[PDB]
């Protein structure tokens, strides 16, 4: 159910980034804008995406571009609501507590930056940038959306995956 | 003759542009089943004197 | 039920436009005003309806007229309410999401412009103008209505059908 | 039930008006005022009613008068709400759609003017004046009441009764 | 079967030519050219075919035109080889012997010019022009296709249909 | 049987050609020569074929090269006989009528250029270049072999795929 | 029976006449002459009849023409005796009473001028021109035949159809 829809949405809304032939990050199609973390280096595995001109921002660690017309049908749906509870992820379930996203396991590994965090209904709420080894858990440094503005949360001890 | 001709050209241009501004302001109200907004109706006379 | 009643509305309230013996577009009777997209050129296939004088708006791509008294009763009924959901169309069902109308199939064709989108109760909400081929889907450049103002919505890359 | 109450209230609250000995109009009693259309010519078939002083108005096409004290018990009840729905009439049921009153039959005839239009509960709303040849229907040109104002609605092409 | 394909090809590739409100000829479509007899006079009953430029030849008694792009799929197919045997016709069967086309029936009547004579595979072989009644048989004055040249054969005593 | 042999020959003797990583054409091996349409641009997906010198002709709209020696066992067989009938194509069946190649489907899309048309025994007869929308059918602008000459047939109004 | 050969003779001997594309009258083939009411305007839906020159007479309100030789077998037969009784007509049965022709119902409508009146044997007796609302019935203003001269009878208050 939820897992199958998440896997299909991810296969249609994430593309790998490989440099020296090896993958290092994931660029996601959110709303109508290609979004990928700025710190990752490489190229996107697609001609249309790779040709596009990317607007940079180092303070948000983010590159964005306006998606082309022939792919807007394969783009996830977004949102700006953050109720307390549980959320989905390609590596399992994430726990939202005290305004923070937490990983129950500390299973994050380098090279998994840029992978989105999903909602109950398939909407996208955040984008993973890094992790901080917090005891038996891991605090996620992510990029969210407010009603109109992008904000960044980076707990101390975070490492750019 | 030159001055009179230029004055007539200027006055015709001004009148035509006034009527064009009227039409471009009042045309969207001919495309909805809506009212004429009597406030604007009084200032900008419309061809419908009573209907709609 | 719904399909048959919508087909009845369409037969009593849609008229073809002839140009050089080939069908070019359709004109619908809504409220009390004959409607027809401006970019479609030709003559309405009716002696009574041809003699009416049309009011232009090249910015809204729309030509309107005040309907004569003796076809006043054979016209549909209108509204202005656009909640999220699904709506009808002569070529199937249409999806309303994020202020956009989407076609499931890309079944739009040239010469299809000007056929209204119906509501669930049979009310008229919008007039289709053109389609932007959104990958597998097809966004609609459509003429929607406000409380008292006609507004035109046009996504990137639409073609006047 | 509803038909019976409608016809009884019509019977005790409608008086004929005849000229050259033939019935020409219907003068009804509402609230606390004898009211009748001004365009009809004749006299009201009651000695008591014939002697009153009738206030004129050609813009509202309405002749009004203050009723004697001993006719107060046979007075209808008035209202000003017009929600969507169905209302009564001596000749059947009348439809409300978009501020217009519509007669299904197209059987309204000259000399029918002055007949009240009843609510479901037995209150009155308006007084019929004429009809417009509405294809298969007839659109009623009727005089209604706002909160405190008389209003006259005359659809185009209407002819007086 | 041969009848049914002959009739289908006839219906897809024959257009009546009427002048002064009455039928006088037939124009057929072969390959990518429109033929018409020249001894007949009138206008082809089609908007596309009426305004096309026609090249005439009274020596060959024939007018031709180039057919439009959209209508090329509604045309017969030609063949020049004429082996001895039997051939089809809208009014029955025809025989080819000794360089002439003979009508067994004597069914020729004024206005009969302009239907093609079909091959056994439904292919167009010739277009009838006139007839000469020689006893029980009617020798056909017909225009045909050679390998590259267009030739006309006219037996003595033929009359224009 | 026939279609399986066609698919085998296609797998053995078609190399795709891409431009900025997107498939745009097909280069087929016929006899002892590699040929490719000229209006399509890119590089053949083969290191061995990347270095071979192409002789070009935009009048015939085609470029060819002598194939490497070791791949001469990997080529089809050609034929110049084109009898009237039906032939095979990668998207179904094609009709050879009147010196033209007709697509029953009208299913041709941009990027189909370079796909050969096979004989009944699997021999290569011609190479598809473009298509012309002939109503319900589609005429194929194609490159064919005479006994000694290479000639090109292009219907009016076609477009380069 | 009577109605059956009346209808057959009707199909063979009445042609409709249209102005602005809508029918307003009829023409009948009687004896050896076409005759049509003068007050009705339009054109007969037949080339041969349209090309003839019509002799006009406003006093009798009639125009006539000599029928073509090839249509001489498609004409009804006339009579001069008018026995008292009943006769057949396209909308039922008429009765001849005291030198007046009347319809039982007054169902005749404008545009029906020119519809002939047949006898018991089918012989033609008179041609309708107009109708006069005479109480519950409607008198027919028609064109009759004497032994040699046409007479027109018009009831006072009749309106031309």
């Amino acid at each position: 159910k939820r897992e199958r829809m998440c896997m299909k949405i991810e296969n249609d809304c994430i593309f790998e980034v490989k440099h020296e032939g090896k993958v290092t990050g994931y660029a996601c199609l959110v709303g109508d804008k290609v979004m990928k973390p700025a710190h990752v280096k490489g190229v996107i595995d697609n001609a249309d995406l790779a040709k596009l001109a990317f607007k940079k921002s180092s303070k948000y660690d983010l590159e964005c571009a306006q998606i082309p017309v022939h792919m807007r049908s394969d783009a996830s749906k977004y949102t700006h609501e953050k109720p307390e509870g549980h959320y989905n992820w390609h590596h399992g379930a994430v726990q939202y507590s005290g305004g923070r996203f937490t990983i129950p396991t500390g299973a994050g590994k380098p090279g998994d930056s840029g992978r989105p965090i999903f909602d109950n209904k398939g909407r996208v709420v955040a984008i993973v940038l890094g992790g901080a080894n917090e005891g038996s858990r891991t605090a996620l440094s992510v990029v969210t959306w407010n009603k109109d503005m992008v904000t960044r949360v980076t707990p101390e001890g975070s490492e750019e995956w | 003759v030159g001055m009179s001709l230029l004055a007539l050209i200027s006055i015709f241009a001004s009148c035509y542009m006034l009527v064009a501004a009227r039409s471009k302001c009042l045309t969207p109200y001919a495309l909805t089943p809506g009212a004429a907004v009597p406030w604007t109706l009084g200032i900008l006379c419309c061809a419908p004197r009573a209907h709609a």
